[PDB]
């Protein structure tokens, strides 16, 4: 009698469910039909008079003005499906990998915009020319340094957390994140008071601020840029095209189906102002 | 997503 | 006064 | 491994740095200690960050929980090395 | 792949799939009640 | 943890949130401890070297809910007390959600004999989302 | 340059302001210190802020973490420093 | 003038109240104290709050940090001061 | 009437209970001490809740900050009483 | 049976675990220890982390609450244990 | 082919972005149409 | 540019609000002649030490 059981398979194919915290929505998106995005900033400001009654009244400053090239690059997948499978397999197949193929671009474009380089990928803000914080020009992103070489400072530990909260600007921190990984995370929630207890008190803010747990910042090294704070949505510019172009191709691979999918996506800073690191060197 | 004869896949 | 090691006053 | 190493370093806390002082007479001290632990017993000076100083005729291996800013050298014969 | 301009892009990795399987196994009481009480004790024995 | 009974003494606590950050970022967002009653008294009893205890209507720890079941096993030498991880993803139910009622008359004679079933089953759909204390070492 | 200069100054931390006491004997002190370091051995006494007083028999270099009101002359032998 | 007026005495805290005790012998103390500064050495008993004594052979000027209920004249040979 | 009365009793706090140790030697102690209080001098040697121990070569009345799982009986001179 | 097991051991803390430590020189302690209990009067020579080292004129059976990286054996004359 | 890429610009030309907190969202902010402004304070008071 | 000197004008006013003296530019309230509060008369701001 064992052979009439039937068993009921389930509704939608499931999967084990990764980070979806990608830094995209913290950041500027824009869309774009184009190769090349070029966003135009502001790196001065200019000059108010005070004018007198009737002195004068000269020629006063105007904003110099740069122009900042995000690449757009592209970001390509093919997975190889059977035709078999495509018309015996009753889940709906083409869009599970439509929907899985978006789940790996939105994954992976994670990793190039926080420490991908420039080659066929966007450059996140930790390729971008470090300087430390007090002497800080524009081509370059600032750092405070904790203090001992491997954690945070011996004697005053935390205050790094503090003096890079407050060296980052009056109106960039009313809308600002922290920006880490879980085993960092896990090491600030870690530090403690001279008697046991953390000294800090679901969006797992700090200090009132916002924290996006990234998996692809460094963790706590000799002279890595673990955490990362500012406000990413007036720092950071990812220009992309919101649709995830699939095709199906029966034949390349004749009894197969190979859906061809790619999403292009580009980014790097683009207000260098917004964005300061916590370096671990001295 | 590949063929329907290996079991895993 | 108490328990500790810790080069304090008291 | 240190498994105090998340653990803050308040004053009453134990002696993580340590330095030895010399006498310096009128230029103050890099860093000011939380305590002094003192290599050879003697007399020595201490002033405080409002001014007044007095001499502690102090003994050998005594630490004196004490935080001056400057260690003078007219009547200091004492040795110390600071904790901090 | 984050796929070049002229690199002709071969196969990627598709996800292997498992199989769970629940059994559904199944939880059984048989209480015994007595018929003198499920007519004189005006609670719902019943439904309690 | 460490120390083979209690939690770690030196540093304590630890043990709780290197189980919650070694999750993941997805799950935690949704995700619930479990343990029994008497490892929650254990957890609420720990306290600083001021006697104060540390931990700050659900019953929350470090702001994700706490599911007190009654059937973990309590704090042994080796035993895993306190579960954490979204179970929605991670564990699946799958029942006949009604209760099948059959009286007998027949057999126990002056007795009406209930026989009363559900079916039900489950075991963990996604391994990722459930991580475990062990007390050993 | 101190690292512990945004920390609290708590009883228990080391001594931050120091001043030498005189055994003033019906007149109370200006500040009331934390500890008193002694000086030079001998007898002093010591009065609370409730006013019970008692005799100190106290060695050459002793701290001693009491927190006095005033410091009498009638038994005092030992010359103290306050710490605070 | 207190700087310290507003801080909270702990038991951690200095000795701000200090009292002369007698070897009262099942009579028990009036106030519990801190802590013991002994003035003359010797051996002296000391109960619990759980009734449990043991006699010290204390030294001269030793400050002994317990928390004692009653001091019995059995075997006290040592006069101390309580601090609180 | 101890007005510490309402005051939670950490490490850091003075001893409020106190009982003398014996050298058991393979049988742990009933309760472990937050710090032992010295009697006579000698040495003693003291195990942890990990296993491993040392000889401590104690003078006589000092108190050590140490907190003993078992003290055994092998190289025990001193005898020492407990404060928790 | 430890009443104080819940409680956190912090710096300020007893003495829990206790090792003895080797003049290593130019390989670092495996656990940097709270406090050092001297068991042999001597010279010892003591690192931190910052790399700076005095020379400790110590004696027999003193507490130094210093939390060093490194003991040296150039210097060393001195056996101690570590507390942590 | 490289040439026809024409990079897309943006919308709006931005900024750096500036300290605006300016006391003017705390403070007695009043239009007035004339060369100065003349503020009636009174600087005692009666009695009872 | 109507933006931008906006932009420039209430930031520059806010340095004549709280620092700015006397000549041609309105007055802060930190150059109004303080006195300790205490001997607090109309005439000046007061402060605390």
């Amino acid at each position: 009698g064992g052979y009439l059981v039937d068993p009921q398979t389930s509704e939608t194919i499931r999967g084990v469910l990764r980070s979806t915290a990608s830094l995209r929505q913290i950041a500027s998106v824009v869309n774009v039909e184009a190769t090349s995005f070029d966003v135009l900033v502001d790196k001065t400001d200019m000059g108010s008079g005070w004018a007198s009654e009737t002195a004068a009244l000269s020629e006063t400053a105007t904003p110099q003005i740069d122009r900042i090239t995000i690449p757009l690059h592209e970001l390509a997948a093919m997975p190889k499906a059977s035709q078999r499978l495509l018309d015996d397999s009753a889940f709906d197949i083409e869009t599970w990998l439509a929907n899985r193929i978006a789940d790996k671009f939105a994954r992976a474009e994670a990793a190039a915009f926080i420490s991908g380089d420039g080659v066929d990928k966007p450059t996140g803000f930790l390729t971008k020319t470090k300087v430390a914080n007090g002497a800080w020009a524009w081509g370059s992103l600032g750092y405070v340094a904790t203090g001992a070489a491997g954690d945070f400072a011996a004697v005053n530990a935390s205050d790094a957390v503090v003096d890079l909260v407050y060296a980052l600007g009056a109106e960039y921190r009313a809308n600002a994140s922290f920006v880490m990984n879980s085993k960092t995370a896990g090491a600030v929630r870690k530090m403690k008071d001279a008697d046991g207890r953390f000294l800090w008190a679901e969006p797992a803010r700090l200090m009132g601020y916002p924290v996006l747990i990234a998996e692809d910042m460094p963790d706590i090294a000799a002279n890595a840029y673990a955490i990362a704070f500012g406000d990413f949505g007036n720092g950071y510019t990812i220009a992309e095209r919101p649709d995830l172009r699939v095709l199906r191709d029966p034949f390349s691979a004749k009894p197969h189906v190979l859906f061809y999918a790619s999403k292009r996506v580009g980014g790097d800073v683009s207000d260098f102002a917004a964005i300061k690191l916590l370096k671990f060197a001295a | 997503a590949l063929n329907s004869a290996v079991a895993a896949e | 006064i108490a328990l500790g090691l810790g080069l304090g006053l008291a | 491994m240190d498994v105090f190493a998340k653990h803050a370093v308040s004053l009453e806390s134990p002696a993580v740095r340590h330095y030895e002082i010399t006498p310096s007479d009128s230029t103050d001290l890099a860093r000011r200690p939380r305590a002094l632990r003192v290599q050879t017993g003697g007399t020595l000076v201490l002033r405080d960050e409002t001014g007044i100083t007095v001499t502690y005729t102090v003994f050998a291996g005594e630490i004196l929980p004490v935080r001056p800013v400057r260690v003078l050298a007219t009547g200091t014969t004492a040795t110390a090395v600071g904790w901090e």
